[PDB]
């Protein structure tokens, strides 16, 4: 019954991340749905209990079937499984006709997303770097093709935001919400408007190159580094949690709002003054800047960011 | 039903049959019509359990296995209506898939 062990038993055999099919399709009827815990693109996210264990369930209606399909296929990709990607368990279906529900069942993380966790606590350098490094390690894994007999393609996420990264019990992060993800083998303007890079906002993203999606991801990830860094205490001082561009646009900003700030005036989130008094936060500031450059080609790669953060970590005697 | 064809591979005891409410313990291998395998309890060396009449498994399974003897092994050919229908299962079973399960009823509990 031990879910982890069930998943380990079945993935030792091979091919599919998650439970074996026939086991997957026992789950919808047995899960106790407890409460809504958040939101996902095209579906609510609930906590459920299955065999006494908490799991998360992203619930789609049949109008969003294609998205359940796409997202589940991605999660079931070979060599996709990774400590910084949200752990897939099962997909199943319940109910009847117009009320049919499609379930995407995953690990549940009680700390919630980075958005929740940053509102809940302040950080030191070590926790800041652990969240940043783990999160970018997930992104880099997505972005990196892996050759095997059954390979993993390069994947761009396309909806990165602090609400789509979970913080595990051990202080590390895993990436979720893969329903807009693109594999190297789509509408340009999709995702969360507040995190869209200028070229997505104005539809000048070059659709001829997969790389454009990867470079788009790095701008969005730069904004998340800013969110996290604000919460690292230095000199006995710390900022309150805020979303990027909080002072420049309304909540639930529109395309017009974002185009003005990001495409036209080319503004970026501002750095609190106290950052310039701490070498680590100075370095984080430089990393953000280099992630969110207007010109996609000038942005750092996820691998470069990973390596930079690793160097910061070991430069303060911090493990990982 | 032409929806669920049952071809014996190896006979069972011919007397101990699953009743509604009993847990069937089986070993199975599942394949598409072309032969590509998609699940096998034998590959993870752990039998799979389900209760007749709880609708935990596709209807073709309950219908195929219900008519099997403890110890019996049989090829179940199951039409999409008796399995995952037009929807299938993302990345594993395509739409309108006829499936082939090689199933052995090990034990009733
Ligand atoms: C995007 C994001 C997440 C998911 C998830 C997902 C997996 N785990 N998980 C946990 C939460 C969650 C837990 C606890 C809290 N709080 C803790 C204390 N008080 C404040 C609120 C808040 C939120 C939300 N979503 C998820 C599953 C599937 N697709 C996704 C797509």
């Amino acid at each position: 019954e031990s879910l982890r062990d069930l998943i380990e038993q079945s993935q030792s055999s091979g091919s599919g991340s998650g439970l074996p099919l026939l086991v997957q399709r026992t789950i919808a009827k047995q899960i106790q749905m407890v409460k809504q815990i958040g939101k996902g693109r095209y579906g609510e996210v609930w906590m459920g209990k299955w065999r006494g264990e908490k799991v998360a369930v992203k619930v789609f209606f049949t109008t969003e079937e294609a998205s359940w399909f796409r997202e589940t296929e991605i999660y079931q990709t070979v060599l996709m499984r990774h400590e910084n990607i949200l752990g897939f368990i099962a997909a199943d279906i319940k109910g009847t006709g117009s009320w049919t529900q499609l379930y995407l069942i995953t690990d549940y993380h009680e700390n919630g997303s980075l958005y929740d966790y940053l509102k809940s606590t302040t950080l030191d350098a070590k926790s800041m770097l652990k969240l940043a490094y783990s999160s970018v390690s997930g992104l880099c894994h997505l972005h990196t093709e892996i050759f095997s007999t059954q390979g993993k393609p390069a994947i761009a996420h396309r909806d990165l935001k602090s609400k789509n990264i979970l913080v595990k019990k051990n202080g590390t992060c895993c990436i979720a919400d893969l329903g807009l993800a693109v594999k190297f083998i789509p509408n340009t303007r999709v995702g969360t408007k507040r995190y869209m890079p200028p070229e997505v906002l104005d539809e000048s993203l070059n659709r001829n190159h997969f790389q454009s999606y990867i470079m788009a991801d790095m701008y969005s990830f730069g904004l998340i580094l800013w969110e996290v860094a604000r919460r690292c205490v230095s000199g006995g001082i710390v900022e309150e949690y805020q979303l990027p561009y909080h002072d420049l646009v309304p909540s639930d900003p529109s395309y017009e709002d974002m185009r003005e700030i990001v495409c036209i005036k080319k503004l970026r989130p501002s750095f609190p003054n106290r950052w310039s008094s701490d070498e680590c936060l100075r370095q984080m500031g430089k990393l953000m800047t280099e992630c969110w450059a207007h010109n996609p080609a000038s942005r750092l790669t996820a691998l470069r960011v990973k390596k930079t953060l690793a160097k910061m970590s070991e430069s303060q005697d911090i493990k990982l | 039903s032409m929806g669920v064809q049952v071809e014996t591979i190896s006979p069972g005891d011919g007397r101990t049959f699953p009743k509604r409410g009993q847990t069937c313990v089986v070993h199975y291998t599942g394949m598409l019509e072309d032969g590509k395998k998609f699940d096998s309890s034998r590959d993870r060396n752990k039998p799979f359990k389900f209760m007749l009449g709880k609708q935990e498994v596709i209807r073709g399974w309950e219908e195929g296995v219900a008519q099997m003897s403890v110890g019996q092994r049989a090829k179940l050919t199951i039409s999409p209506d008796y399995a995952y229908g037009a929807t299938g299962h993302p990345g594993i079973i395509p739409p309108h898939a006829t499936l082939v399960f090689d199933v052995e009823l090990l034990k009733l509990e």
